[PDB]
């Protein structure tokens, strides 16, 4: 699983999408738990999200200090931002993800840890 | 690493190809578009007892489209039979999907699945689903859409393929990924589509998640 | 590429260049694979690689290439075969049958062939359905010969049988026309006695040979339709029920052949057949023990070890054994010497229903039903079983599945969360079993309740808790509410619930509290009626109830708002009035702190509350109490709503705070909520309301529009719209949900409708579509449904407000506006039934429209569309008769019986219909038997077309045959007169007028058909 030297820091239920900008449209990429990991032995923190059932890996990728997140103009409970390597997928890429929550109260939960995580990485 | 063929049929419409796309991507696909003879896809899933890839053979269900047609079933070592619990039409021809299907595969691993349980105005109910009892399938309610159900049809033919009945599927490990630095001459393409990105809509607003 | 060669026929065929494309396709990957494929499909669909199979065939180097040669010459045989000449239909055959016989002839191919061999068996019996036996008698009697010549021919000789009987009696039904379906059955009944006899001799002189298995797949196919006598007069069961049985691979064919026996058609009044059936069923049992497992062994786990074939066979004995005892066991109950046979067939399916398996428990759950509605129905039987009906109840008790009512729901990790869907397979499982349960109960009472206490005695005591053991046992208690009597049942549940209540105290974290939470409230939910005897008890419930909504778990008070609800409907009576030492009705108790207990809910939580309160309240039935009651229960909601719309009148912009407009949805949904249960006794809350509540509506609709066109489409995706959009869609919700239950339709019309109409008629039309909620549609469809008969003018004014811009948002493809799509002719349908009136007052530019929009629904795929179009077709042809030969009725034939006619006939015969085929023959039969009854009084022709004393029958049929003739040019004349001809005699008889119609879609499939068919 690669997850016993790593603390997590931040754990909540959510479904990440990535914008297919050809189509112009959302698809969605996984459903499940996303966590905060942060490695015990360089304290970097990335998002590791698996899909409910098969468990298979729809995000990783360091919190970097450049992201920003972005409201979406359809939902107060989400973000959007451009990741310049997530490695869920084989080989790096970039991907314009959003994130949706049940609820407006982890929107912003996930949003104050996604900062305090890129405070973190900084230092 | 140990790969086997699976053949996918049913009737158009019933959701074949997005119960795939679903397993390869992640995506619900809310389009019909009808397949034309069959588009094959690679997917692996990772067990207790290493990796399993099925190349799945995603037929066409209608006939104007059905291409090669049983040409698609030779040396398939699986098969899923799919049909919509919305639609009786689809049920009632799963004998005929199943006929075509065991004269070219005399003995494989066979599920059958009525997707679309996730309707609320379901048509073929749960008691008049008895086709499998006989032709020894393995029969499952799913729903690409809410996902109910939808590793299932995989898990088995993984454990009777494998011969393993204990086989699980198994959270596969996760590389240490990079740390790579933006670039202010692909930005400026990437920002118009963050910016689209923003102002596009999330689908489906009124879902639990 | 390449491989792009073979689709040039311009040239001889590359023989190897098509093996390497069959090649890259099946053996290769990725867009090569691709490239292939399309090269194949353009090869095998070109209309002249027939000619090349013989080529390929003799040359290849490929089994699929061959395979894929077959497949052309498939599709040829099936559908153009007939126009060939005769010297390459009998070419074909040779090379065919030559082929087969070459592949059975030389060993190794016939072993590593399989496939290709049984692919050419598929296409010899393609030419059998075209051409044996009229052109070619001799085909059964040659098979027989030739198969004592050699073992290879002999065993394909019974696969080319069991492919022909599968085509004929099997598959015969969609594929065939009724006439030659019959034709083909009776050729192979009347040379089935040369074909039993070869079948019989390969058995008898054969044990477990490939031969043998292939014979035996044959005989199963043969059992689905021979006569009874090939069967029980010779020694075939003998056979099947020890020697086939001993032998490990042909065991499972066998036991299907079985399987299929212990269905045949058999007299009843005959002794020795009757031995004959205990007795190949006492020989299958008897070589089971011996051979294969006895009565004894854990089938459970056998099957969850699934070695080699286990699972295979457990499941195909689990069929032999419902299937033979469902049929013949009452053969088995009298004799004394079989009764051992009988208990240990039954003790055999005790040992099936504990694997863990839930398709193989739903068959063998199946059976148990048959058996125990038997026991309770049929006089002296149920003492014989008595020790199986004792087992078959541990077993259903320990597997008990969840409930629709149980929310909370143990996951992957191991906790208790609330359920994510609803398990609509599960749901079923849990009725299936409480039906056994409920018949095993009143078989032994007494063994019942021992076996539930002395479980739940073990669950307070730990030695087995467990939330698997808890929850079983609780959802079984549940499941037999009313089979024990008023007494027993008292002492029953007074002990569960206490003994329920003291596991919830004692055990330790909210996880252990939440499950039993679920199970106390599954159980008390479950009887009302001990509820309902004991005030006591049902008050402790009820304030039980209310501690479980201030539960942190959030599954846990969704349960008790719903278990308040099952009890409430149940229960009622007993809130309403004041009982004996009580200050009060409870009802007012519960009103009074309503906030209180509500404190820690959800807002749709405690709408569920208030509509509980409201199921209450309606049990009142004098008009001062129940409308103070209700006056007094809507406090808070009315109070909350008092100040939003005095803020709102005063200053329109107030609104936009985002909270303010989720406190005026929850209030909304309140009044929706508590509308739902009263119904009627609404109406004074509703009026309270009702203006100030339009007002709102206008006032968001402003404000929708304002932000539209200030941000653009974009702005219908926003929070901040969507969530105004609520506030309309909760009105019309509580307008429609009172309008559908209310007793006094006079008010309604002079009240309600037309403040209605004009708030929410022009909003719908003049928005842009993107604003426009289809739920207005909705509301319309139940206002015209119960007051349509009152106000026709209005109809007329929502008819001219929705319809032609509604058509305008669905009629460019079937995709967008799925919601309006469906609630338009949901509409259109009840305008039409109730109010046809007002389709007459439109102009005759709308009145095609309508029309158009019909036949619009009849080419959807979305069933909720169709059905509505095909109905609304079926009521318009109705109402244009009823009005009789006046102006309007004769110009509507003219202008649209043919546009009628040709619609329901195009959507027949697209194969892209198919599940509105009965009414869609329903409306054609309609159509066609107005003109048949000279139902039309003017001529549907044009004059100087037709002479001017012809009938409609006599155009009907030209236009018909003509219409048929362009569209389907391959059909011959006498095909299209012999089937109109038929169509236009059966048209008061739907059955017979719909097998013509399947015998058509039969025959435009193909080349040649006979026309003498449709006189069958
Ligand atoms: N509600 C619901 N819709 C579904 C579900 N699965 C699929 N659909 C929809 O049904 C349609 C099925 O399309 P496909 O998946 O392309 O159907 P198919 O079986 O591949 O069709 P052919 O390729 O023609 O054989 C798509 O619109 C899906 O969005 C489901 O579980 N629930
Ligand atoms: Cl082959
Ligand atoms: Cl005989
Ligand atoms: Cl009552
Ligand atoms: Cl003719
Ligand atoms: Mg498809
Ligand atoms: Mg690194």
């Amino acid at each position: 699983t690669m997850e016993e030297d790593e603390e997590v820091l931040y754990k909540v239920r959510a479904k990440l999408f990535r914008f297919d900008a050809d189509a112009k449209e959302w698809k969605e990429r996984g459903t499940g738990d996303c966590k905060f990991l942060k490695n015990k032995k360089t304290n970097k923190v990335r998002i590791l999200m698996r899909r409910d059932k098969t468990l298979k890996i729809c995000a990783n990728h360091i919190i970097a200090p450049e992201y920003t997140l972005k409201p979406n103009v359809g939902s107060d409970r989400s973000w959007v931002y451009a990741c310049t390597a997530d490695i869920a997928e084989g080989e790096a890429e970039a991907f314009t993800f959003a994130i949706r929550f049940g609820s407006k109260e982890n929107a912003d939960k996930f949003k104050e840890e996604f900062e305090k995580a890129q405070e973190i990485n900084k230092k | 690493q140990v790969q086997f063929k699976l053949v996918l049929v049913g009737d158009g419409g019933t959701g074949k190809t997005t119960f795939v796309k679903r397993h390869l991507t992640g995506e619900f696909e809310k389009k019909y578009v009808a397949t034309l003879g069959v588009e094959v896809h690679p997917l692996v899933f990772h067990t207790n007892r290493g990796p399993i890839k099925f190349n799945v053979w995603d037929t066409a269900g209608q006939e104007k489209f059905g291409g090669l047609r049983d040409g698609y079933y030779i040396q398939a070592q699986c098969a899923i039979i799919m049909f919509d619990v919305t639609s009786r039409v689809t049920y009632k021809n799963v004998p005929n999907w199943h006929r075509d299907l065991v004269r070219v595969c005399e003995n494989i691993p066979i599920v059958l699945c009525g997707n679309k349980v996730d309707i609320k105005d379901r048509k073929v109910k749960a008691k008049s689903i008895v086709f499998h009892r006989k032709k020894n399938l393995q029969y499952y309610d799913i729903s690409a859409k809410s996902n109910y159900n939808f590793e299932k049809p995989f898990l088995w033919l993984a454990r009777k393929l494998i011969g393993d009945p204990n086989l699980e599927f198994v959270a596969m490990p996760a590389a240490a990924p990079p740390e790579v630095v933006m670039d202010p001459a692909l930005a400026a393409q990437y920002e118009h589509d963050l910016e689209v990105a923003q102002t596009t809509a999330l689908p489906d607003e009124d879902d639990d998640l | 590429g390449a491989m792009e060669g073979i689709l040039d026929f311009s040239n001889d065929l590359d023989i190897a260049l098509l093996d390497q494309v069959v090649s890259t396709f099946y053996q290769g990957s990725g867009v090569q694979q691709k490239q292939a494929q399309e090269i194949l499909t353009k090869f095998q669909d070109n209309p002249d690689a027939w000619q090349k199979a013989d080529q390929i065939l003799q040359f290849s180097t490929n089994p699929q290439s061959k395979f894929i040669a077959l497949s052309i010459l498939d599709k040829l045989i099936t559908r153009k075969w007939k126009l060939l000449p005769n010297d390459h239909r009998i070419g074909i055959r040779n090379f065919v049958v030559g082929m087969i016989i070459s592949m059975c002839q030389d060993d190794e191919v016939f072993k590593t062939q399989k496939n290709l061999i049984n692919k050419s068996d598929l296409t010899l019996v393609q030419i059998l359905k075209q051409e044996w036996p009229q052109n070619w008698p001799e085909f059964i009697p040659e098979l027989i010969g030739s198969s004592s010549s050699s073992v290879n021919v002999c065993e394909n000789n019974m696969i080319v049988l069991k492919l022909l009987s599968e085509e004929v009696f099997d598959f015969s039904a969609e594929q065939m026309t009724q006439a030659k379906a019959l034709h083909l059955k009776n050729s192979m009944s009347k040379e089935f006695e040369q074909i039993f006899k070869l079948c019989f001799q390969v058995l008898e002189q054969g044990s477990s040979s490939s031969l043998i298995v292939a014979t035996l797949e044959s005989l199963l196919r043969y059992l689905h339709w021979i006569p009874y006598r090939y069967i029980y007069e010779t020694n075939i069961l003998e056979l099947l029920s020890t020697k086939f049985m001993t032998s490990p691979d042909t065991r499972a064919i066998t036991l299907k052949c079985l399987t299929e026996v212990s269905n045949l058609k058999i007299p009843q009044d005959n002794d020795l057949i009757k031995r004959q059936t205990v007795l190949f069923f006492q020989n299958t049992l008897q070589q089971i023990a011996t051979s294969v497992m006895p009565v004894t062994a854990d089938l459970k786990a056998t099957y969850a070890n699934a070695n080699g074939n286990d699972q295979s066979f457990l499941q195909d004995l689990a069929m032999f054994l419902t299937t033979y005892l469902a049929r013949n066991r009452a053969l088995l109950e009298s004799d004394e010497s079989l009764r051992e046979l009988l208990l240990n067939a039954h003790q055999y399916l005790i040992q099936l229903s504990k694997i863990e398996e839930r398709e193989l428990f739903k068959t063998t759950l199946d059976y148990w039903h048959n058996l125990v509605a038997d026991l309770f129905y049929e006089p002296l039987k149920k003492h014989i079983y008595e020790e199986i009906c004792s087992q078959l109840r541990l077993v259903i008790i320990e597997n008990m599945v969840r409930p629709e009512e149980v929310l909370v729901v143990e996951n992957d990790e191991g906790e208790i969360v609330r359920e994510f869907v609803k398990e609509s397979d599960t749901i079923q499982l849990y009725k299936s079993e409480r039906e056994v349960l409920v018949y095993l109960t009143h078989l032994n009472v007494i063994d019942t309740e021992e076996i539930m206490i002395s479980k739940l005695a073990r669950q307070i005591d730990g030695s087995e808790w467990s939330w698997h053991n808890i929850n079983t046992l609780s959802w079984a208690i549940g499941s037999i509410s009313g089979t024990m009597s008023e007494d027993t049942e008292k002492r029953f549940v007074v002990t569960v619930i206490k003994d329920l209540l003291g596991l919830c105290e004692q055990k330790r974290g909210k996880d252990n509290k939440a499950v039993v939470a679920s199970d106390i409230m599954y159980v008390v939910g479950q009887y009302p009626r001990f509820l309902k005897a004991h005030w006591n008890f049902l008050r402790t419930v009820i304030l039980k109830l209310f501690e479980f909504m201030h539960e942190t778990h959030e599954g846990v008070q969704d349960m008790a708002c719903d278990t308040f609800i099952k009890i409430v409907q149940k229960c009622k009576y007993h809130f309403v009035i004041q009982q004996p030492r009580e200050s009060e009705p409870f009802i007012q108790t519960i009103i009074r702190d309503i906030q209180k207990t509500t404190a820690d809910l959800q807002p749709q939580q405690v709408h569920t509350f208030y509509k509980a309160c409201g199921i209450i309240i309606s049990e009142e039935r004098s008009v001062a109490e129940r409308n103070r009651l209700l006056s007094d229960l809507m406090q808070l909601p009315n109070m909350a709503w008092d100040t939003i719309v005095e803020q709102s009148t005063a200053n329109p912009t107030l609104l936009l705070d985002s909270e303010t407009v989720k406190i005026i949805a929850n209030i909304i949904k309140t009044n929706v909520a508590v509308c739902t249960s009263m119904g009627a006794d609404f109406y004074p809350q509703l009026g309270h309301i009702y203006y100030n509540m339009l007002q709102l509506y206008r006032a968001v609709s402003s404000m929708i529009s304002a932000q539209v066109a200030a941000e653009g489409l974009i702005a219908t995706k926003t929070p901040k719209v969507r969530g105004l959009r609520t506030i309309k869609k909760e009105i019309l919700k509580l307008v429609e949900t009172y309008i559908s239950k209310a007793r006094n339709l006079d008010d309604v019309v002079k009240v309600l409708v037309e403040p209605l109409l004009n708030a929410v008629l022009e909003d719908y039309m003049n928005n842009v579509p993107d604003a426009r909620d289809a739920e207005v549609l909705n509301c319309m469809t139940t206002v015209v449904e119960k007051v349509g008969h009152m106000i026709p003018q209005g109809v007329i004014l929502i008819l001219q407000s929705v319809f032609e811009c509604t058509l305008d948002m669905i009629n460019k493809d079937f995709t967008e506006y799925p919601e309006h799509r469906v609630e338009f002719y949901k509409l259109l349908k009840v305008i039409n039934e109730k109010s046809f009136a007002a389709f007459l007052e439109l102009p005759p530019a709308a009145f095609k429209l309508f029309v158009d929009a019909i036949c619009w629904a009849f080419k959807h795929n979305n069933r909720d569309v169709e059905v509505n179009g095909l109905q609304i077709a079926l009521d318009l042809v109705k109402n244009i008769e009823r009005m009789g030969n006046v102006p309007f009725a004769n110009e509507f034939h003219k202008n649209y019986f043919f546009i009628f006619v040709s619609e329901t006939f195009f959507v027949l015969t697209d194969s892209d219909h198919k599940s509105g085929f009965s009414k869609q023959a329903l409306l054609l039969m309609k159509l066609i038997s107005l003109v048949y009854d000279n139902k039309i009084s003017v001529p549907l022709y044009q004059e100087a077309e037709v002479p001017q004393g012809t009938s409609n029958q006599v155009y009907l049929s030209q236009y018909l045959a003509n219409m048929l003739s362009n569209a389907f040019p391959h059909l011959t004349s006498e095909q299209i007169a012999s089937f109109l001809s038929a169509l236009t005699k059966q048209c008061k008889d739907l059955v017979v007028f719909k097998g013509t119609l399947r015998d058509f879609l039969v025959q435009i499939k193909e080349v040649g058909g006979d026309p003498t068919d449709y006189l069958f």
